[PDB]
């Protein structure tokens, strides 16, 4: 979920 | 009159901008104000139509989730009609005695409804100040239930059961049997939401509704195992707003019962981990717990209106498991559990109910002086104390045997026997009144000497223990 | 004791003619208030709303 | 024991037989009503359609209907699917169109009106148009037939209190 | 202008744009239906909303209009005997109004009754006189219970009094005070208005001594707490975090109550509407409904998850303001970990990172703010008064696992841990509390008490404890290998224990006898068992053989497990016949 959130909508 | 603003013809968009169909979501990407939870119409190229919920907004960026599945739609020919609203049940009491989809659509093969009104199947949480405490003991027939978990009219307590296990059964029963300690001066009338059922669990339900003559006093939501899986989330919705509806527009005591409420959760997390958000434990939506309360909190009394909604949620743990996040979120927003156990089902027992685990938070207030009986409180407190002994009395004889437990283990064993063989245990069809199972109860406790029921008080164990 | 099959199978055409009643009220109330209710419907579909988002300006 | 319980199916098979036939008798009775109002539902789309073929009088109207639809699109383009009937009526009328667009929106006259030579369906469709976004995504379907099958489930719980008035035992509305 | 639009709407967070010039942790009203929500986070021109409403509806393109003022609070007379909406609208006004049994979405209803005449009697401050923020300027009657509601100055106002009102009858909206600073006059009525998430001035704060001496056997002896200290209930889902909470609200020693239920059933906040107006208190010298001293704060689980969060900040604010009174205030937030959940929702649907379970890297340090707003505190502003606040917050981990990051923070940060067992609670051994797990980090100051009130409290509660440890421990190797296999010495030890937790533990909070026990009875229960169990040991130690002796000595047995059942209202010294009719009848 970090990595998704950090790498697709940060 | 309010139904006279209904004379309105409001056209919709049709927009044809899909842009993603990933799992229950489609993405439309040029909406015109977007409204959020609006309710959509999706017209795929076959030329079925759908329903579709939008669980987001952002600019001209819309995400719906479909209730029949997204299998066949394409970005290209499918097309989705904005109407406007958020999703409305019609409502009248025409609706008793009929059967419906897990979306409301008949399946009894009558008309439509024809509305006396369009209530939002999400309602509106009650003013607590509005919330009257229900007092009102319903006789459930059961001993299990009504001498140590009584339950209260406008209650909320689900049954916790596991798979292999009559809570099937044990629900039918309650509904067959439910009726106040002390009447009034009338029947239940009953809403059945099924959520991801078996046809033979719903065919048991409707024929057991059938046998009693309570399916005239029945509504039935019917999402079964076969129907899509993400209509289950707005099937309990629209059965707890046909409920309301009866509860305090029509002013009927009504039972409402929202059976594999456990299935409902599997679609929340299917829903959820399709939309990527952060999930809570298990993998669980981290809002579950605002989602359950939405549905549990829905039953009641409120204070001017002459009805109530009991509510039984119907709700198997996985691997028997009461820490899982659907029983543990469930125990924390309702008031009470029944807990059916598989080690009392193996062991032949019917009901299978152990009321160790089980808890009615609205007994304390239903049962005493002048409503249910003065020794009802005590009688409940030392049965559940005696059992707990007898139960740790078994172990100790399973591991040391009967040579090195206690006159008083012995005594409990003997209390344990009896109490699940022969108080616990009950046919079908075999109604017990509160009074008939206290003196059952009284029955068992005087396998004890006086001096040992230490939880009951010395006016109460003076006038009961010497029958 | 299985002799009540056929008492049961009369049950059909009693009921069957007490709704009778009510299925001519229904189409008297049809009659007389349908020209009514038709009128509403057209002035409606007719009528036109022609008035923009609220969020438009 | 079998005895009792054979007894006791026969018993619920009479009870149920009874509930069948009482149920089957009030899904009649709903069957009946739901009946009738189709046939007011009938009854107004052929006067709908009646009043459609009346030029005269149906010219305000589908001026209304186009105008409604356009300010619900708010494009500065837009297309108009009608009735073959209807093609050379609209031709006459897209200035007013186009102006009364611009003063009802607040906001510049539209830009460009096409008129698609997709005539809708004469069978189904009696009259209005479909008005659509200059690139055929977004539509809007303003006709009569689609006002009415709007209406037919807006208006429901007001043609039930004009027809069969309250009932008894709502005794809580809202 | 003032007018933002709604460009993303998700669950409770709504993302406007055109929001420039706007302040953090600003009310606005969203939509057309005017909800309200606060500005969570700014990002240029687009500001994040979490609404306290249902956002069901929600267009983008909604108007969203600054207030220019944060979440506040109204305070002031007419705030005791009332239930609140998580935020500070008045339910019962709400259904008067809406003549309905539904909160509608944006209803405007002034939080305090506004159409009462108070009583105002001004305090000792004439014309001319310097007033701070603080004075008690003045006070009105409010109840029977609460005869003198200080009217105080707001915390951040200041001047010489132009004019103060003569005492008579003023509704909350008649001006009361005016005071004059650097020429510019100002106008005071009965009431003012705080932020709920800025903690209230104090002169200083001091240390709290005294205890908080609910009614419960266990929690005032074994794990006593202070006025206040901070305490958290963590257990699992029918432990009895909810009866101790209301039972604390019945008896507690607090002037005030301040029962905040974030997140919990619309059903326990109706018993309490219910049963606290017939529940008496006799601290005022006559028995006044408990609920004319205590308020509410009702946000159940249907209601908004944003307003879980706007729950907690009012109660807090509203014990900080009555302890500025000089009240000795208990807010009982029941339950902390669903304002933690809504913190998490927001997170969630707020983009940043999750935490170890996708809570904000931040949760630790909000709870922490929170509980920092107890204690013992000199009041601001003459005359002087010193008041408390403590904080009572129910834990509802998720499993009944106190191994939860909420859970842990909270231990982290409170200083007393009424850890409930769920084994003991299905037993019906209530209250439910794990002696094994259960600390209390105030039994130190509490020696101070205790020397002044009961000398051998302390020593009595630590042998308590040491049988207690020892009996848990034994019974363990009982389970399985027998009691008769074990010392004499350490069969005294099992049964003194298990009369201990089924007499004097144990406590049933819903009878007569056992719904409340004073400090001096639990004092006198505990000094009886003690002393049966030194009894015991030394008639073993000297040479006996505790089988035959259990027999021998079962009535005083049964007496020392009866002194439960003496009902407390023949108080003090009626009870403490105990000191002879059995620690002379045996012993
Ligand atoms: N001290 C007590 N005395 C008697 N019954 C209690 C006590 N504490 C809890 N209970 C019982 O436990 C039930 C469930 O506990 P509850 O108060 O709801 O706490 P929680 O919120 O932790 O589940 C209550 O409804 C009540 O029947
Ligand atoms: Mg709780």
């Amino acid at each position: 979920v970090q990595e998704k959130k950090q790498n697709e909508t940060a | 009159k309010a139904v006279e603003q209904g004379f309105n013809v409001k056209p919709r968009l049709n927009y044809n901008t899909v842009s993603g169909v990933n799992g229950p979501l489609v993405i439309l990407e040029k909406v015109k104000f977007p409204r959020y939870n609006e309710i959509v119409n999706l017209t795929l190229p076959d030329g079925t139509v759908r329903q579709g919920q939008v669980l987001e907004i952002r600019g001209d960026r819309a995400i719906v989730q479909v209730f029949e599945g997204t299998s066949g739609i394409d970005v290209k020919k499918t097309t989705v009609e904005f109407t406007g609203e958020s999703l409305r049940i019609p409502v009248s009491e025409d609706m008793l005695g009929r059967i419906f989809d897990g979306s409301g659509r008949p399946i009894d093969n009558g008309p439509k409804v024809f509305a006396e009104d369009y209530l939002d199947i999400n309602g509106s949480p009650i003013n607590p100040y509005a919330r009257i405490y229900p007092e009102e003991m319903i006789s459930t027939g059961v001993s299990a239930i009504d001498t140590m978990n009584s339950i209260a009219r406008g209650q909320k307590i689900p049954i916790f059961s596991a798979s292999g296990l009559p809570h099937n059964e044990i629900a039918a029963q309650i509904c067959r049997q439910a009726g106040l300690v002390r009447p009034t001066k009338e029947n239940f009338s009953i809403v059945f939401a099924a959520m991801g059922v078996n046809l033979e669990t719903a065919r048991f339900f409707k024929q057991d509704f059938e046998e009693n003559g309570s399916l005239e006093r029945t509504s039935l939501f019917l999402n079964l195992a076969n129907d899509p899986t993400i209509e289950r989330i707005i099937t309990p919705r629209l059965a707890l707003t046909t409920a309301e509806y009866l509860a305090y527009q029509t002013e009927r005591h009504v039972l409402t019962i929202l059976t594999d409420m456990s299935s409902y959760a599997d679609a929340l997390r299917e829903v959820s981990a399709a939309r990527e958000e952060v999930p809570g434990r298990r993998g669980y939506p981290g809002y579950m717990y605002t989602d359950l309360s939405t549905i549990y909190e829905r039953a009641g009394r409120v204070e001017g209106r002459n009805g109530s909604i009991t509510q039984i949620p119907i709700l198997t743990m996985p691997n028997d498991d009461i820490t899982h996040p659907i029983p543990d979120l469930t125990g924390y927003i309702t008031e009470g559990q029944i807990f059916v156990d598989r080690q009392l089902h193996n062991k032949g027992i019917y009901p299978p109910i152990n009321v160790l685990p089980s808890l009615s938070r609205l007994m304390k207030s239903a049962i005493g002086e002048g409503m249910t009986r003065k020794d009802h409180g005590d009688v409940s407190n030392q049965l559940y104390a005696k059992y707990a002994i007898g139960k740790d009395a078994a172990a100790m004889k399973a591991v040391v045997g009967e040579e090195a437990l206690s006159i008083e283990d012995k005594l409990s064993l003997e209390f344990l026997e009896k109490f699940e063989k022969t108080f616990i245990t009950q046919g079908a069809y075999e109604d017990r009144t509160v009074f008939e199972s206290l003196d059952q109860a009284w029955s068992l406790l005087r396998i004890y000497p006086k001096e040992m029921l230490n939880r009951i008080s010395p006016k109460i164990l003076d006038e009961f223990y010497d029958r | 004791e299985q002799k009540n099959a056929g008492g049961v199978g009369e049950l059909e055409k009693k009921a069957e003619a007490g709704v009778q009643g009510e299925l001519a009220e229904i189409k008297k109330i049809a009659e007389k208030k349908k020209d009514d209710v038709v009128k509403i419907l057209i002035e409606t579909v007719i009528k036109p709303s022609a008035e923009v988002h609220i969020n438009a300006l | 024991g079998n005895f009792k319980s054979k007894l006791k199916k026969a018993m619920l098979s009479q009870q149920i037989t009874k509930s069948t036939i009482a149920n089957k008798m009030r899904l009649k009775v709903l069957s009946a009503r739901e009946q009738s109002l189709d046939g007011i539902f009938e009854e107004t789309k052929e006067k709908l359609s009646g009043i459609a073929n009346n030029r005269d009088e149906y010219k305000p109207i589908l001026q209304s209907l186009i105008v409604e639809a356009l300010l619900k699109l708010l494009e500065p383009k837009a297309i108009v699917k009608a009735l073959e009937r209807d093609v050379d009526l609209i031709e006459s009328m897209k200035d007013d169109i186009m102006r009364e667009y611009g003063e009802k929106a607040q906001r510049a006259p539209l830009e460009e009106i096409v008129i698609s030579n997709d005539y809708l369906n004469k069978d189904l469709v009696s009259g209005g148009v479909v008005v659509s976004n200059a690139s055929d995504k977004i539509e809007i379907n303003n006709t009569l037939e689609e006002r009415l099958k709007l209406l037919s489930e807006e208006a429901l719980p007001a043609i039930r209190l004009e027809l069969y008035g309250p009932s008894k035992t709502r005794k809580f509305f809202d | 202008s003032e007018y933002g639009a709604i460009y993303s709407v998700s669950g409770p967070v709504v993302i406007a744009e055109n929001m420039i010039g706007c302040a953090m942790y600003e009310l606005v009203k969203v939509g057309h239906d005017n909800l309200v929500g606060e500005v969570i986070r700014i990002d240029g021109d687009k500001a994040t909303i979490q609404v306290y409403e249902e956002t069901a509806g929600l267009t983008v393109g909604d108007p969203v209009l600054r207030t220019g003022k944060p979440l506040s609070v109204e305070l002031g007379p007419g705030l005791m005997e009332t239930i609140y909406d998580g935020i500070q609208r008045p339910l019962k006004a709400i259904k008067e109004e809406s003549q309905s049994i539904y909160i509608p979405r944006g209803i405007d209803t002034p939080a305090l009754d506004r159409t009462i005449k108070w009583q105002f009697t001004p305090g000792k401050f004439q014309v001319g006189d310097h007033i701070s923020g603080g004075d008690i300027y003045g006070s009105v009657f409010e109840n029977s219970l609460i005869s003198s509601h200080k009217i105080l100055l707001p915390p951040r106002s200041r001047g010489t009094i132009t004019w103060i009102a003569p005492a008579g009858e003023y509704t909350l909206d008649e001006k009361i005070l005016e005071v004059e600073f650097d020429g510019k006059k100002s106008d005071f009525t009965l009431y003012h208005t705080w932020p709920v998430r800025v903690p209230r001035p104090v002169t200083e704060k001091l240390s709290a001594d005294y205890p908080l001496l609910t009614g419960q056997r266990v929690l005032d002896a074994l794990f006593p707490c202070v006025q206040g200290g901070t305490t958290c209930i963590p257990g699992a889902f029918g432990c009895g975090k909810t009866v101790i909470s209301q039972s604390l609200s019945k008896y507690s020693n607090s002037d005030a109550i301040i029962y905040v239920g974030c997140g919990e059933r619309g059903n326990e906040m109706a018993e309490v509407l219910m049963e606290f107006p017939e529940l008496y208190t006799e601290m005022s010298g006559t028995k006044e409904p408990i609920m004319k001293r205590t308020t509410l704060v009702a946000n159940t689980s249907n209601m908004p998850v944003a307003a879980r969060e706007a729950s907690i900040y009012t109660g807090i604010t509203l014990a900080e303001y009555f302890r500025d009174q000089g009240k000795n205030v208990s807010m009982i937030a029941d339950s902390s970990s669903r304002w933690a959940e809504a913190l998490r929702e927001i997170s969630g649907r707020l983009g940043e990172m999750p935490a170890d379970q996708g809570f904000p890297a931040y949760l630790g340090a909000k709870l922490a703010s929170f509980y920092e707003r107890a204690g013992k505190a000199v009041a601001l502003g003459s005359p002087d008064r010193t008041g408390s606040v403590s904080i009572v917050a129910a834990v509802s981990p998720a499993g009944g696992d106190f191994s939860d990051p909420v859970t842990t923070a909270t231990l982290g940060i409170t200083q007393v841990f009424w850890g409930l067992d769920k084994k003991l609670a299905q037993r019906k051994h209530f209250p439910s509390i794990n002696t094994s797990v259960s600390y209390s980090k105030y039994t130190n100051v509490l020696n101070k008490f205790y020397d002044s009130n009961y000398p051998e409290f302390p020593v009595l509660r630590d042998r308590m404890k040491e049988i207690l440890s020892n009996a848990e421990e034994l019974e363990q190797v009982v389970q399985l290998v027998g009691k008769s296999a074990l010392s004499d010495s350490d069969k005294i030890t099992l049964d003194v224990a298990t009369l201990i937790k089924e007499d004097f533990l144990q406590q049933n909070g819903y009878s007569t006898y056992d719904a409340f026990c004073p400090i001096w009875k639990t004092f006198d229960m505990m000094r009886a068992f003690i002393s049966y169990h030194d009894e015991a040991q030394k008639a073993v130690a000297n040479g006996a053989n505790w089988s035959k002796l259990a027999d021998s000595t079962g009535d005083v047995k049964h007496a020392v497990s009866s002194s439960k059942f003496f009902e407390p209202s023949r108080g003090e010294k009626e009870v403490h016949g105990e000191f002879e009719k059995l620690l002379s009848t045996m012993q």
